[PDB]
């Protein structure tokens, strides 16, 4: 062994580099999302997800941190056990590969006024046989803050990252998932009193007849992943009709722009 | 042509450049000698003998010259030597010239002699220059030299009025100084990508003189630029006719005989050559080439022998040295001081009792550069481009007065800088080449150069330059320096990319053309004068002695090239070659075609940043890029942190690139000098090149990318990233605050809010809050809003209004600020419309209207997105949502009226012989139309809609109404409406003959004259008339009983209520709607249209039952028409018209080979050019003359008959052209021969689709926009222009289908197919047109209040459609008080408006009543704001001038056509103007009005187009001049009145004050009129009173003229005038003053008044004028029109008593000379 006949140098090669190239290529997935319809029978409504929004979503995500955006919707007037998302909201938040970090303040604008919430979507690095406690977590504590979730109402979409693909697979919570979710402080991954009837599968199909819009916030965008530290719980933010900026996009990472003009 | 080979162009290449040596020997001079030392030889060339003065050659004195170009040469005595030789050839001829001299002997005052020949082509009488009839391009290789040109030559012309400049570098926004700059000066590169584009309306046409400095570039890797450009000049010249000079200024070398070939010099006129002993100084020269090859010994070698040299001018003299790099000056001039010090030689430089060591002391003390602080003290200095301004004044100012001994500089200094010096070293020959890759000899140009500064003129006795380069260099340098170094063309490396160049224009469509174009080349002079040179057998020359067939290879092969990459669609077999907008971006943005080739592979809308700058590292321009293992890990450091990631490996040249321009937008320092020359070399390229790919990705539609895209090319040129402050781009601003503002990550937007308080307060320093604060509100920033105006249910009109809403400032914002409109989808991913917003600083506080369609579908989309970006200012955006929740859609349009079956109706069922006449002979049947309405039109008398495409002949219908009318009553009066002049002509020549000629009916036109049409409307029975001449008529109804007797209303093209004439049609009809429920005996109203998809709305509103309204599809066209649309992906006009160019061709053999073809295109320029291209694609098919259908002698006499070469041509070849421009015989004599059948094509330009009497089998719309100059921009062709160009495809007696070809941008495919293939939807645009009908109905007490006003409106079309399509007249609800509310807000602002113009009073907001403003604006039809402005700018002092400027000012002519080709025309027409104004102002209609009418009153000229501008402008003086004349009487004002009065019959007569009466009488001129007043003639009267015998030998007599000059003596006006005051011995004061004035005619109403000169018809006018001229004061007025006796009484209010006397004018407003004048004078008692 040479403690100087062989020195040799490290060279960094930072992690987000190599996820912003994987990002890159997202768009390729696009035109392969399949809906897990393995529910034998329904139980809930039906709910009806726009290619379009869908689409975008997926190609403004990252393959590793969790994104969610909250669901806006309205029953057709023809039958109301049929529920048409057609509005994605996407507010100040970061995450990890196992949740998200939304802020406490749900989604206000006039423009929304007149649908109703239908709870929220998310990516996952893998597909999972079941909802995650987090997730569970998550909606239960919305529901408890904000009384407009009705727990028969409000769904959890997945969107799994599948190797070439997309799948989709909804969730609704049941009263002992509420119970259990909202008083729950264990953020790991078996938490104690963690049950497969906590929650249950909803019937969602995706559609190309209508096209839903998206929300962002006003003033900010909506990744926080870079600048962590500015993000919690309590911010607040308005919001507007605009289209959302991909994940790795400049105004997301500012610092990696003004730091390297610093060597 | 067939057997062509395909050739290795790189295997053709000279590699080396300009550094490429054709000669073999090298013939040294007398006494140059060769020594040995160790390591080195050196070779010695003395000092050359100045030549003897040849044969008494003598020294031209500068007064010898020309006397307008020895202002040019003032502050001089006599020419130099080689001026002198060249005096004769360079001001006394035209010929295009080639000047060898060696470098500073004198080329440039040549030069200067050829731009003063061409000024004096220019010098008017009054001494003064032209500067805008001419421009002067002079191409110089280097930037620099380009600057001191601009100076040098801008002092030397200054005394004439010249303008010299450089080429600015943002050519898509700064050409207003281009128009203002006579000479230009630039390099070879910059006039290549400015020729290159088309430009629309260029300036490069007036070019007269081209210079081209240092032309032995030619043999450099630029010299095919230099080919390039004198190719395209000489070819242009052949396809112009119009001659441009051509200079070349070369050096001393072999092949200037051919240079002079290239140049079409004729050599015994224009070449001269003067060896190198016309060096202003002398040259001895040393050659040092270096044996030793190891780097180390080598470069120590160097500077010994540097030193060595060094040492034999110390003291002596001052030496210059030339080394290659900025840092290598320093490092050069520190080798030689600290050499200097060791040898203790220092003292040599600088000794002692000097004060020049003191100068240098202070002068380093606060010099600043460090490096010159460290040199200037021992007398070494450095100079190089990245040092101040200042700082090198410094080094220039110390080497000039001689305190600097020994100078290391760069060759920017020798291009750059006029400073000689005794000794130059030229230390070493390599340079490091980017491009290349590598290092490689220094080029040509620069050596000589450099050498050049060798030898101060006129302090030095001999120059010595001293050369030093390795061994195997010398042979090359010493033919170089010697006359020796043959010019070759380095032109086959770049054949394709020139190749295309020449596609993008049109100036090469084919092999055969290019071949053509080559022959220019100067590669093809040196292949014919040394083939071996360029790869071709002496046996093959003589085989293809001119080279056919090797350029014809070089052809094919580059085209295949071309086609291989996609710029080039290449037919083998035709040779053809067809454009791309790849091709066109690869030529506009001066991009190489493997470079587009790359970018078209892999670009795709979902590229991130990533893939695009790795896409742009791709760039074929980097291809010799290399990564040098000396780099690797400084680029490692920056690509483990690039903000930007790279994915592939440092290994790949691709990845130092793109770190490279990361690098270089972040602002980074690197370090190896490698890196630093390749940064450089790759971000002066990125701009353009990342502006290729946004105009690529942008007319694409791709709108993410399109966003990255135009953010990289504002990152490129900012250097700086989005994440920064945008305050960063106010480089005033300090870095250091803007720092601090960045820390705190805050939005900016937010500044926006805050005041200097807060934001001081933010940023925690408050010293500056209100700096920033300014600063903030200067940054650009526009709202946005909308009006959203369906127009179906699947397209929506958009009106977007731009407020800009930020401070202007000139030093920050220059003149214009360019904005991107971009209409983005649902989702942000397509560009639905886009189109470039320019703000100008004149308009930087005003609003902005825009208008464009936008495609919508059901069920609606959620939004669109209309983003508004900057074009240059980083963050500079607005982005404002359409939503669409609230959209109200208009209800899907009806089905059509069904056509039956039904049996063709014979004409006998008019059942009436006469009636029948009219037909029977012309056809046996009425078509199905016709057949179907028939019963309703002719058995009934219900009001009848009928709808149908262009020529379905619903003419025969309305004739059936008419026929009906004639049955129930002897005298019926029926009139007549349709929209354009030229169809009212037509139709009254039809109905003339059918209704007065075989029916004895009464037809008539209105003309535009009241009383004459009055009488027309009382004797006709059918009326035709345009909308504003029933207008003007109908107003005066209830006074007008004619009016209101009208039996029978037809209104034709009835549609165009909706286009931009429509708002009076559909006021006249509303009266006549009016009317007839108000008389209780209905007027029948039949109304004709182009199909109409909201058909039942016109009959609604029209009172159309369902049952007698036929809305036919265009499916039921009687002749079924085929159309077809072709899109062109093209968005460049020049080059999309290009592309048309041969389809039209190919449509006319698929669709009418043999039948009748009409082809429209968008300018008069066209016709011409499309008609010659027609012929030549035909020439070269195998059909020629196809398209001639007679024997050319049965033609001949026809064409004689022109003035137009080209149209006889073409006519000879079978094919027509029609524009605006030629005679109306002209264009007779082109109809009759279509119409014949003698030629089968006509090219007709769009202006004429509304007045051409020929149809056809087959139409073609070459295109669907036109340039409108007022507004410098493409404007679409009204949908309407475009059915009725369709209609013209339409021969129902001759064939069994019409044919149309429709070819546009493919962005508007869609649109055509909408409201093409499907009826139309109409709209009124009633709202925007209020205010001149609204005072008319109140003049004529119709409206007499606000209720009234919204009554009147509940007759309209407007109403109806409000209620159908709310959102389209910005209602939000159709419920009766949205509308109530709405009406009322109309109301409300037109009747606040007039008020506040003075037109109407408003008494208790309520009641209305017209002013005597709004009564003038009535009854002489004029816009009110015209009558306004007129109120404005009267001003009782007016005189005839000021009377023309207000009155061209008016309203009535901001429309007048405008084209900026007249500007140059009026430019010199402003020159003779008799009286005088304050500016002379571009194109704006109004200058144009004025100047015409100048050229009107003295008939200036003859004009072409001019004369119809000038004819329409006279349709509208006389009542403007009427307006201004009761203007002036309302306010009491005589003089002005009395000269307005003149004014008239000035402009009837077109003559002037001072003029001879005589210019009236016919066949008169100026000469006769002299001779007359000197026999005591003067008057038309004194002509007339004079025997015949007499009068013919006082005069130039005609007998046959003279019959025409008594028409006009009898018809001249000669009223005997009497009056009385009515019983004023009896008057008393404030009562009645009454006088009655008769006028008595001997017998003079035999019809119009006499005036050739005036367009109109006229009749005589008069006024009674009653005034006082002490006081200038207008007492009474009556206007009146005589017929040979007639009494009138003025009216008076008696002021004072006594002492008044008054003058009496009887004034005409037709005649001059006929006024009449007496005084009266009774007394109050
Ligand atoms: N300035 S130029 O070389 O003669 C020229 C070349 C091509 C087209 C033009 O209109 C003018
Ligand atoms: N260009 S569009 O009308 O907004 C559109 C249509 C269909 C799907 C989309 O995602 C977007
Ligand atoms: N028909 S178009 O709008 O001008 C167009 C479409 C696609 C590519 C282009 O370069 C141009």
């Amino acid at each position: 062994g040479p403690l100087g006949s062989m020195t040799q140098t490290f060279s960094s090669k930072t992690e987000w580099r190599v996820r912003a190239i994987s990002a890159a290529n997202l768009h390729l997935r696009t035109n392969h999302i399949y809906v897990s319809s393995d529910d034998i029978k329904e139980t809930g409504y039906t709910y009806i997800l726009p290619k379009n929004v869908l689409k975008k979503f997926i190609c403004i995500s990252d393959l590793r941190a969790q994104i969610a955006g909250y669901l806006y919707g309205v029953s057709p007037p023809d039958n109301p056990q049929v529920k048409e998302i057609r509005c994605i909201v996407m507010v100040p938040q970061w995450g990890t590969h196992q949740t998200v970090h939304l802020p406490g303040q749900l989604p206000q604008h006039e423009y929304l006024k007149e649908m109703e919430p239908l709870g929220w979507i998310h990516t996952q690095p893998n597909e999972s046989p079941q909802l995650s406690p987090q997730d569970v977590t998550t909606h239960a504590k919305i529901m408890a803050d904000n009384p407009s979730w009705d727990g028969e109402k409000t769904i959890i979409i997945t969107c799994s990252f599948t190797p070439g693909s997309c799948t989709l697979t909804a969730y609704k919570l049941t009263p002992s998932g509420y119970e259990w979710g909202r008083q729950n402080t264990d953020k790991g991954n078996n938490p104690k009193g963690y049950l497969p009837s906590h929650y249950e599968r909803v019937q969602m199909l995706l559609s190309d007849r209508f096209l839903g819009f998206f929300m962002v916030p006003a003033q900010s965008s909506w990744n926080y992943n870079f600048m962590g530290v500015r993000h919690d719980p309590n911010m607040k933010y308005e919001l507007q009709l605009a289209n959302p900026k991909e994940f790795y996009h400049e105004v997301h990472r500012p610092s990696h722009f003004l730091n390297f003009a610093l060597l | 042509l067939a057997p062509r080979q395909v050739l290795d162009l790189e295997d053709l290449v000279f590699t080396q450049g300009s550094h490429f040596m054709a000669n073999k020997r090298c013939q040294l001079p007398d006494g140059s000698f060769r020594r040995q030392r160790k390591g080195y030889e050196e070779v010695h060339v003395p000092a050359l003998k100045p030549k003897p003065f040849g044969s008494e050659e003598q020294l031209l004195p500068v007064e010898k010259l020309p006397k307008y170009a020895q202002a040019g040469f003032e502050g001089f005595k006599t020419l130099n030597r080689i001026q002198s030789k060249l005096y004769r050839a360079a001001l006394e001829t035209d010929e295009n010239l080639l000047l060898c001299a060696p470098t500073g002997a004198g080329k440039t005052n040549v030069a200067l002699m050829c731009m003063l020949r061409e000024i004096g082509k220019h010098i008017n009488m009054d001494g003064t220059i032209n500067v805008d009839d001419f421009k002067i391009i002079y191409i110089a290789p280097m930037r620099s030299l380009v600057q001191e040109m601009v100076g040098s030559f801008g002092k030397r012309l200054a005394t004439y009025g010249i303008t010299v400049a450089e080429l600015t570098g943002d050519h898509q926004l700064c050409k207003e100084e281009i128009s203002a700059t006579q000479i230009i000066v630039c390099t070879p590169e910059k006039w290549d990508i400015i020729t290159r584009k088309g430009g629309e309306r260029t300036y490069t046409q007036l070019v007269r003189l081209i210079i081209l400095d240092e032309i032995h570039l030619l043999h450099d890797d630029r010299g095919p630029v230099l080919e390039a450009l004198v190719a395209r000049a000489i070819r242009n010249i052949e396809m112009t006719q119009e001659d441009v000079r051509l200079i070349g200024l070369s050096a001393t070398l072999p092949n200037y005989e051919d240079v002079a070939t290239f140049l079409r010099v004729d050599p015994a006129k224009g070449l001269f050559y003067f060896d190198n002993s016309f060096r202003p100084v002398p040259l001895e020269q040393t050659y040092v080439g270096i044996t030793e090859k190891k780097a180390i010994k080598r470069f120590q070698i160097m500077n010994e022998i540097v030193y060595e040299k060094i040492m034999e001018h110390a003291g002596k003299n001052q030496v210059l040295v030339f080394v290659h790099s900025r840092k290598e000056t320093g490092k050069t001039a520190r080798a030689i001081r600290d050499m200097c010090l060791e040898k203790d030689t220092l003292g040599l430089f600088l000794r002692e009792g000097s004060a020049s060591t003191e100068v240098l002391r202070t002068e380093a003390e606060q010099c600043k550069n460090l490096e010159l602080k460290d040199l200037l003290p021992y007398g070494f200095a450095i100079h190089h481009a990245g040092m101040t301004r200042v700082d090198r004044t410094l080094v220039e100012d110390l080497f000039a007065d001689k305190h600097i001994q020994v100078l290391v500089s760069t060759a920017t200094l020798a291009w750059g800088v006029n400073l000689p010096a005794h000794t130059v070293i030229i230390k070493g020959t390599q340079v490091y080449s980017p491009e290349k890759g590598r290092w490689t000899e220094l080029g040509a140009l620069d050596i000589l150069q450099m050498l050049g500064r060798a030898g101060r003129p006129q302090y030095d006795t001999k120059g010595e330059g001293i050369l030093i380069t390795s061994h195997g260099e010398l042979q090359y340098y010493l033919s170089l320096l010697n006359q020796q170094l043959p010019i070759e063309s380095q032109m086959v490396s770049k054949l394709p990319d020139m190749l295309n160049a020449e596609i993008v224009l049109g100036n090469v469509q084919n092999a055969k053309d290019a071949v053509n174009w080559l022959g220019y080349a100067y590669l093809y002079i040196r292949m014919l004068r040394s083939p071996t040179l360029y790869g071709i057998s002496h046996d093959d020359l003589k085989g293809d002695p001119l080279l056919d067939q090797r350029r014809l290879d070089l052809v094919h092969t580059a085209a295949l090239m071309l086609d291989k990459n996609n710029l080039v669609k290449y037919d083998k077999k035709t040779g053809n070659f067809q454009v791309t907008e790849l091709g066109r971006i690869a030529s506009h943005y001066y991009i190489t075609n493997d470079t587009v080739q790359t970018y078209n592979q892999l670009l795709k809308p979902t590229l991130s940043e990533i893939e695009l700058f790795r896409v742009f590292s791709l760039s074929s321009e980097f291809k010799n890029i290399t990564v040098r293992e000396e780099e690797k890990l400084e680029l490692q450091k920056l690509l483990e942190r690039v903000p930007i990631p790279v994915k592939e490996s440092i290994e790949e040249p691709s990845a130092k690139i793109n770190v490279l321009l990361q690098a270089f937008i972040s602002q980074l320092k690197l370090e190896g000098f490698a890196l630093m020359a390749d940064m450089v070399y790759v971000t002066q390229s990125a701009g353009r090149l990342m502006r290729a790919i946004f105009e690529i990705v942008l007319n694409r539609g791709w709108a993410q990318l399109t966003d990255k895209t135009l953010n990289l090319c504002k990152m490129i040129d900012k250097r700086m990233w989005q994440s920064m402050c945008p305050l960063r781009q106010f480089r005033k601003l300090p870095e250091e605050v803007v720092k601090k503002i960045e820390k705190k990550n805050f939005p900016f937007e937010r500044l926006y809010d805050l005041n200097h308080n807060e934001i001081g307060e933010l940023i925690r320093m408050p010293k500056m809050g209100k700096t920033i604060h300014k600063y903030v509100h200067l940054f650009p920033k526009l709202e946005l809003s909308v009006h959203l105006q369906p127009i179906t249910r699947s397209t929506l009109k958009v009106e977007l209004t731009i407020t800009p809403d930020f401070q202007w400032d000139e030093k920050v914002h220059g003149s214009s600020e360019a904005f991107w409109i971009l209409v983005e989808d649902v989702d942000s991913e397509v560009i639905l419309h886009h189109e470039y917003f320019l703000l100008k600083a004149k308009y930087a506080q005003d609003e902005h209207l825009i208008t464009f369609f936008v495609p919508v579908f059901e069920p609606l989309p959620p939004q669109y997105f209309i983003r508004v970006v900057s074009d240059r200012w980083l963050s500079c955006e607005t982005q404002l949502p359409v939503s669409f929740r609230h959209l109200i859609l208009p209800e899907k349009y009806p089905p059509p009226t069904e056509l039956l079956d039904l049996q063709p109706l014979p004409v006998s069922a008019l059942r009436n012989s006469a009636f029948e006449s009219l037909y029977q002979d012309k056809f046996p049947f009425f078509n199905p139309i016709q057949t179907q309405v028939f019963n309703t039109v002719y058995n009934s008398d219900d009001n009848v809609f009928v709808g149908a495409p262009t020529g379905s002949g619903k003419t025969i219908c309305a004739e059936f109404a008419i026929l009906r009318m004639l049955l129930q009553s002897s005298e019926g009066r029926c009139v007549y409406i349709t929209p354009m002049e030229a169809l009212a002509e037509q139709v009254y020549m039809d109905w003339y003959e059918k209704f007065q000629d075989r029916l004895n009916k009464k037809v008539v036109l209105l003309t535009g004259e009241t009383s004459t049409d009055l009488k027309l409307l009382g004797k006709g029975n059918i009326i035709i008339s345009t909308p504003e001449k029933w207008d003007i008529l109908s107003r005066r109804w209830k006074q007008r009983k004619n009016v209101q007797n009208i039996n029978l209303f037809v209104v034709d093209e009835v549609h165009l209520i909706g286009g931009e004439n429509g708002p009076v049609l559909e006021v006249i009809c509303s009266r006549m709607r009016y009317i007839s429920s108000q008389i209780e005996r209905p007027i029948r109203i039949v109304a004709l249209s182009s199909s109409l998809s909201n058909a039942k709305d016109v009959a609604h509103w029209l009172g159309c039952s369902a049952t007698s309204t036929f809305n036919f599809h265009p499916n039921v066209r009687p002749v079924p028409l085929e159309l077809h649309i072709q899109g062109f992906n093209i968005s460049h006009t020049q080059t999309r018209l290009l592309s048309m160019a041969k389809p039209v061709y190919h449509a006319i053999t698929k669709h009418s080979p043999k039948k009748p073809v009409i082809v429209f295109v968008p300018s008069r320029k066209q016709t011409r050019l499309t008609a010659i291209d027609i012929l030549t694609t035909c020439a070269a098919d195998i059909q020629r003359q196809r398209f001639l259908h007679c024997t050319e002698k049965d033609l001949i006499p026809y064409l004689e008959k022109l003035s137009d070469s080209t149209l006889k041509e073409t006519l000879l070849n079978g094919v027509g052209y029609l524009h605006e421009g030629l005679s109306p015989m002209e264009r007779r004599l082109v109809e009759q021969l279509f119409s014949s059948g003698a030629i089968q094509v006509v090219v007709a330009s769009r202006s004429l689709c509304w007045g051409m009497n020929v149809a056809a089998h087959l139409v073609i719309i070459m295109d669907t926009q036109y340039y409108n100059g007022k507004i410098h921009a493409y404007v679409d062709y009204p949908i309407y222009d475009v059915l009725q160009m369709v209609g013209h495809a339409n021969r129902p007696l001759q064939d069994d289908e019409g044919r149309c070809v429709i070819m546009c941008q493919g962005s508007k495919k869609d649109f055509f197919k909408k409201f093409l293939y499907e009826p139309l939807p109409v709209e009124s645009h009633l709202d925007h047109c209020m205010h001149d009908h609204f005072n008319a109905e109140i003049v004529t007490k119709t409206i007499e209040n606000k209720q009234d006003a919204v009554d009147y409106l509940t007759w309209t079309f407007l109403y109806r459609r409000m209620t159908q399509n709310p959102n389209y007249y910005n209602l939000q609800g159709i419920s009766h008080r949205h509308l109530s509310d709405h009406l009322s807000e109309l109301v409300e602002q037109t009747l606040s408006d007039l008020e506040q113009s003075k037109c109407i009073s408003i008494e208790d907001e309520m009641d209305v009543a017209p002013l005597n403003l709004g009564m003038i604006a009535a009854y002489y039809y004029i816009n009110y704001t015209t009558i306004e402005l007129f109120s404005m700018s009267l001003n009782a002092k007016t005189k005839v001038r000021g009377l023309i400027e207000i009155i061209s000012n008016a309203a009535e002519y901001e429309n007048i056509p405008i084209r900026h080709h007249e500007d140059n025309l009026l430019r010199q027409l402003a020159q003779k103007v008799p009286h005088k104004l304050n500016n002379p102002k571009f194109n704006d209609p109004h200058v144009k009005t004025n100047l015409l009418l100048q050229a009107h009153l003295s008939r200036m000229q003859l004009s072409a187009e001019l004369q119809s501008d000038t004819e329409e402008i006279l349709s509208k003086a006389i009542r403007l001049i009427q307006a201004c004349v009761d203007v002036l009487s309302s306010n009491g004002w005589l003089s002005p009145a009395l000269a307005a009065m003149e004014l008239a019959q000035m402009v009837t007569q077109a003559m002037w004050s001072k003029d001879s009466y005589l210019k009236q009488l016919p066949h008169f001129t100026s000469e006769h009129i002299k001779r007359c007043t000197d026999k005591g003639v003067e008057s038309v009267f004194d002509i007339m009173e004079m025997e015949d015998e007499e009068r013919n030998a006082l005069l130039q007599l005609t007998d046959s003229q003279i019959a025409d000059v008594a028409r006009f003596c009898n018809r001249y006006p000669n009223i005997e005038l009497s009056y009385e005051v009515v019983d004023k011995d009896s008057i008393r004061s404030g009562g009645p003053v009454v006088v009655l004035v008769q006028l008595e005619r001997e017998e003079e109403v035999t019809g119009p008044v006499i005036a050739p000169l005036f367009p109109q018809k006229r009749e005589e006018g008069w006024w009674v004028v009653i005034g006082d001229a002490k006081s200038n004061s207008l007492i009474s007025i009556k206007r009146l029109t005589l017929q040979q006796k007639a009494k009138v009484k003025l009216d008076f209010v008696a002021p004072a008593t006594g002492a008044h006397n008054y003058t009496l004018y009887f004034m005409s407003d037709a005649y001059m000379g006929c006024d009449q004048e007496y005084k009266f004078s009774v007394d109050v008692k």
